[PDB]
């Protein structure tokens, strides 16, 4: 059998001992070193007057800084200067004041919330949209000339509700609209973001009219912590030769053999193979190029982690029941694989639908119209009908193989020693991984509900730790050594 | 010749229950009852319809035979009476077609024209007229003082071929003016490229219902003597004859009400000491 | 023009006027916001935050009073400042506030490295290291200030919301982000309005560590409790507003209007002072029937309406 029947427990022991004590050093890196995951600063949109010089010439309204915009502190002030929209500009400067981007923040998140003022001869319509003319451009030091990077329309509904009664004692008073998702891109590149938002009005057309009176416009902009990226990298280039060692290893040992491996050893070989696909720090080269479609790479390349371990847990039940089948080809598993590969496929393609378009124009979101967030919605639901319904045939299948263990278990000693030996060892070889399976399983989870209550920080004795970023790198290294131990404990003897 | 398109006096007591057609677009509506009030010049021809529940939305309609008004003057008559001198509340009336399903309206459905007094608050106490016209609903420029107190009082409207009207109340003119010059049917035309004149301002296609849907907080008032009509001098002389022959008999009466309260309360102020 | 023309500034707040120079017009927008609050909540209840343009005491001798009114006065002038100065650094015009480091190398809880966290602190932090200063003294008048001081603030820093976003896998909620967002500034309004309607009545104690005395105030906890940082507190009567007083520093309501049809705000009959409730009717003249864009100037026509003016004497 495997190797793991043939370690003693004293061995078996020390492993599990040094897999511990990196667990534990991979908790402490995210705990004490890394700084946090992600940074949450708040920019006010500088309301900008246009000059009227500008009726086909482009120009860009700066908030601060030399050649500031003409510059409007509370919007009323434009009615004694005669200021009308179309004339206001909403201009967003990202790196707030003697601060610049660097790539390694691997990402941008913008996402708007308005500051509408309730007024009884203005109220909000009841599907009011509004229609920002957004632009935005890029500049890579602290002179050089703005070049324009994106220019489209943004239509967005406003999901406002008026918590005060609607009498005129409350006139004033703002609604209280959700945060409408505005932006994302894959990677910063360049150290300066300038914002230009607009918002053109029409009477005949409808474009923004009776959104209500917006008094600001307020913009958050979400990255990954700096420091982050760096313990992260730093993490996946001490993984990727280890897991190399270990791939070698494991692929000479399976290759070493007469009989050919059986198909327990080719999933769990190519379960490594999709870890090592993460393990490869390719993100390290994004800190040097303009690639924009990291994101959705890094997306498909989890996706195809869960992918495989759904999948291999199924194929290690399959390869465990005790009679009657024997059988080693795939295709005996197309009721248990089928299901998480429609859910995996049908997630891929609402991803896709999100993340790549996104390539083509940053500002998108497919849940702006009603027919994208059906689909979307579609997608979705099918992927949580199909994981549902994997979840069910693994019960059935765990219920089963321990029908089947306890069946064989009541007539162990019937037969021959070395046949003995080998379902003995089958028994603890399934029951190891499935406890080692359950407790990750289990633990992740837990650490997952503790980092979604949790604060983001713990004060300890002097020092803070990290609460989130260690869940992230603790778990990263969690399931990393699970495929090392899967690797080691499952090759053949 | 005068042309009945719609009358009402409730003479026969209990011809409301026929005629008219609540609302179950809600189950909460207030119900009217039907009633001549505390202080009447009349026991008969002032037993109007009445409403009775405090904070409710109400909604009542009665048909009547379709008819247009194009080429033709339109009048439109009713009486109300305050019982409880409101802080807020309707008082109006609206018009419709044959398409309103009387079962279902409510304040949202879609009437031909409004006309009647409108007291919600002390600081806005106009009269209320709103016109239908090309999906637009339309209202007054000018504006025009509605009456007081609990007392009786009739209100009455006119509209003319050529696009204009005026307003009667007590019998008694209070406006009038052309429709296109009080109302922003048209675009101003200072010339302006998008101008044109439209005759057809004045008239709809057709009537067939008349509406009372409306929100109250202190109920009490009672409405009576409606009447729809061509003409003018008809709705005049029937205006003179359901109003002017009340309005000294309720005079009197409840001015010797308040004079019997005068005394009680002064008896009663001379007793507790 | 810096620390010069501002003549109340004590030795503290010119050595923060010389450091954070940039800092004070968005202290005096701060002031100016508190105040137009400060006389939103107040535009009916017989004493309506009136400015006076001596310069001096912008309000007269009635706020140095320690009143319930000076308290509301003090908690939103706090909670003003730092409001202002919060947004001014969000819109970037301040270079000085929260973290401002540009460059980290090794592990150094810079922006580069630890991104920015303490910038929400800043506008506490200004708030109570400018209008705390001059309340240093150990008056009762001065431990009063700076509790009501801290109440503004602390008001503030309890309607903050919190709102998150989420991204990861195929954005699920695996990595989740949140911020504080800032409070509209009207419902701070009410929210000390409602304190001021609670306001706690406390006497005044005098004692002190050494030869000599010091000063402070006791609770009423008779019937009331009064919770720290959180309510308003005052221990000398209000005068009476109805009439003038510059001793006092109160003017009369003979110029008032209220809502004299039938009611009165908070009594038209009482805040009035006297009889006599109707005194004109004005044929205003406003834009009406108009377009009404989002933002300004609809250019529409005009139209004029009859109001009846209610002052009364
Ligand atoms: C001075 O003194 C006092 C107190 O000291 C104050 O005066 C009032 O105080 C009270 C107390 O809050 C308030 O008045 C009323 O409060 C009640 C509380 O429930 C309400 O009943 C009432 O609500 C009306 O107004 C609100 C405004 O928000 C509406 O939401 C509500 O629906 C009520 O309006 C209906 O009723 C009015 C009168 O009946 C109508 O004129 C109005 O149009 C609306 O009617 C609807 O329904 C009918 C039939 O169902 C339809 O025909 C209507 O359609 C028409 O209008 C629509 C919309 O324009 C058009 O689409 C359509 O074409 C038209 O046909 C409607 O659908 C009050 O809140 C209040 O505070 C004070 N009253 C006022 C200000 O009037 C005062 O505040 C003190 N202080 C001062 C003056 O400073
Ligand atoms: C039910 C709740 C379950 C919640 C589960 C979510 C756990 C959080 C995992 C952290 C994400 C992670 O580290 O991904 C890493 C591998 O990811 C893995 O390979 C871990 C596999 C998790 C198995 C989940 C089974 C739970 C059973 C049921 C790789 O991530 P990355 O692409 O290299 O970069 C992402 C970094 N970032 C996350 C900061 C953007």
């Amino acid at each position: 059998g495997a190797i793991i029947e043939n370690m003693s427990t004293k061995k078996l022991c020390i492993v599990g001992g040094i897999l511990l004590v990196f667990q534990i050093i991979a908790f402490l890196v995210g705990g004490l070193i890394a700084p946090g995951p992600t940074t949450a600063v708040s920019y006010m949109s500088v309301k900008c007057v246009d000059a009227r010089k500008n009726h086909h010439k482009t120009k860009w309204f700066v908030p601060w800084g030399p050649n500031h915009c003409d510059k409007i502190r509370d919007i009323e002030e434009a009615i004694p200067r005669e200021i009308e929209a179309n004339d206001i500009v909403f201009s967003v400067h990202i790196p707030l004041p003697h601060m610049e981007m660097s790539p390694w923040f691997q990402f941008m998140l913008f996402i708007l919330q308005l500051d509408i003022a309730f007024k009884l001869n203005n109220q909000i319509r009841e599907n009011a949209e509004v229609s920002m003319d957004v632009s935005l451009a890029y500049r890579d030091d602290a002179f050089a000339e703005w070049t324009e990077m994106a220019h489209e329309r943004v239509p967005r509904k406003l999901k406002c509700t008026f918590t005060s009664p609607k009498t005129p004692e409350h006139e004033g008073r703002y609604y209280e609209c959700d945060v409408l998702p505005f932006m994302e891109i894959g990677s910063v590149a360049h150290k300066f973001y300038l914002l230009n938002i607009r918002l053109p009005v029409n009477e005949k057309k409808k474009i923004n009219v009776g959104i209500g009176e917006i008094k600001d416009i307020r913009l958050v902009g979400i990255h990954q912590n700096g420091g982050f990226t760096k313990v992260w990298f730093a993490m996946k280039t001490f993984l990727t030769p280890s897991i190399f060692i270990i791939m070698v290893w494991y692929w000479r040992r399976i290759t070493m053999m007469s009989r050919p491996p059986v198909l327990l050893e080719k999933v769990i070989f190519a379960l490594g193979i999709s870890m090592t696909f993460i393990n490869i720090p390719v993100e390290w080269f994004s800190i040097g190029f303009d690639w924009t479609w990291m994101l959705l790479f890094g997306d498909i390349r989890q996706g195809i982690f869960y992918a495989m371990l759904l999948s291999f847990w199924i194929i290690f039940c399959g390869e465990h029941m005790m009679d009657q089948h024997e059988r080693n080809h795939i295709a005996g598993y197309w009721k248990q694989v089928g299901p998480i590969a429609v859910g995996s496929f049908c997630l891929f393609i609402f991803d896709m639908c999100e993340r790549g378009v996104q390539l083509t124009n940053p500002f998108y979101s497919i849940w702006t119209t009603d027919i994208g967030t059906e689909l979307a919605m579609a997608f979705i639901i099918v992927a949580g009908i199909c994981l549902c319904l994997y979840f069910l045939f693994l019960c059935f299948m765990v219920f089963q193989v321990f029908r089947n263990i306890s069946g064989k278990q009541s007539s162990l000693p019937a037969m021959s020693k070395v046949r003995r030996l080998h379902y003995e060892g089958l028994i603890f070889r399934f029951k190891f991984l499935m406890l080692i399976t359950l407790a990750c399983a289990a633990m992740t989870v837990i650490f997952f509900i503790v980092s979604q209550v949790t604060e983001g920080h713990w004060k300890w004795g002097g020092v803070t730790v990290q609460v989130n970023s260690a869940f992230f790198t603790g778990i990263y290294g969690m399931w990393n050594l699970y495929v090392f131990a899967l690797m080691f404990l499952y090759a053949p003897s | 010749e005068p042309a009945v398109y719609f009358k009402e006096q409730f003479l026969d007591g209990d011809g409301w229950t026929s005629r008219w057609i609540e609302s179950k677009h809600k189950s909460d509506f207030g119900k009217f009852v039907l009633s001549s009030g505390k202080f009447y010049g009349d026991e008969e021809k002032d037993k109007g319809l009445q409403t009775s529940q405090d904070a409710r939305f109400y909604a009542l309609s009665a048909s009547f035979e379709p008819f247009s008004n194009k080429g033709q003057t339109l009048v439109v008559q009713f009486t109300v009476k305050h019982e409880q001198n409101i802080d807020c509340g309707g008082g109006y009336v609206k018009l419709f077609p044959n398409s309103l399903d009387q079962t279902d309206m409510h304040g949202d459905s879609e009437y031909n024209i409004m006309f009647g007094p409108d007291i919600c608050g002390p600081g806005t106490k106009k009269v209320h007229v709103i016109f239908n016209y090309k999906g637009k609903n339309v209202l007054i420029n000018k504006d025009i003082r509605c009456k007081d107190d609990e007392f009786t009082h009739l209100y009455t409207l006119i509209v003319r071929p050529d696009n204009t009207y005026e307003v009667k109340i007590d019998n008694s003119q209070v406006e009038s003016g052309s429709l296109e010059d009080d109302w922003d049917f048209l675009p101003p035309k200072k010339d302006n490229p998008e101008y044109s004149p439209d005759p057809s301002i004045y008239a709809y296609d057709n009537f067939g219902v008349l509406g009372l849907d409306l929100w109250q907080v202190k109920s009490g008032t009672i409405f009576d003597n409606f009447l729809i009509t061509n003409d003018e001098a008809y709705a005049e002389e029937f205006g003179n004859e359901t109003w002017g022959v009340t309005k000294a008999a309720e005079k009197q009466m409840k001015d010797k009400q308040d004079e019997e309260q005068r005394l009680k309360e002064e008896e009663e102020d001379k007793k507790r000491k | 023009i810096l620390c010069a023309s501002i003549p109340g500034l004590v030795p503290k707040q010119l050595r923060f006027c010389r450091n954070y120079v940039e800092i004070m017009p968005s202290v005096a927008e701060g002031i100016k916001i508190g105040i137009q609050e400060c006389q939103h909540q107040f535009r009916g209840r017989r004493w309506n935050c009136t400015t006076v343009h001596d310069s001096l005491a912008i309000f007269g001798p009635v706020l140095d009073k320690a009143t319930r009114e000076s308290a509301f006065v003090h908690a939103i002038a706090s909670a003003g400042v730092a409001f202002a100065v919060t947004r001014s650094c969000a819109e970037g015009t301040a270079a000085i506030c929260g973290c401002s480091s540009r460059h980290q190398g090794s592990p150094g809880k810079g922006w580069k490295w630890g991104g920015c966290s303490e910038d929400i602190e800043f506008g506490g932090m200004v708030s109570r290291e400018f209008a705390d200063a001059r309340e240093n003294r150990p008056d009762a008048r001065s431990a009063m200030n700076r509790h009501n001081n801290e109440a503004g603030r602390q008001a503030i820093a309890s309607h903050m919301h919190l709102k998150c976003k989420c991204h990861g896998l195929s954005g699920s909620c695996e990595v989740k982000t949140c911020w504080w967002s800032q409070p509209d500034f009207r419902a701070i309004g009410d929210f000390l309005k409602d304190k001021y309607d609670s306001a706690s009545e406390m006497v005044v104690e005098k004692h002190r560590e050494s030869r000599g005395w010091v000063e402070t105030l006791r609770p009423r906890y008779t019937y009331f409790k009064v919770p720290t940082e959180r309510d308003l507190v005052y221990y000398e009567a209000s005068p009476n507003f109805c009439e003038p007083n510059p001793e006092t520093g109160s003017f009369g309501t003979r110029d008032r209007t209220c809502n004299v049809s039938s009611h009165g705000i908070d009594g038209c009959d009482l805040l009035c002072c006297g009889r006599g409730h109707n005194a004109r009717a004005e044929r205003r003249r406003e834009k009406c029937r108009c377009v009404f864009h989002w933002c300004c100037y609809v250019s529409c026509q005009e139209c004029t309406r009859v109001y009846d003016v209610h002052t009364c004497k």
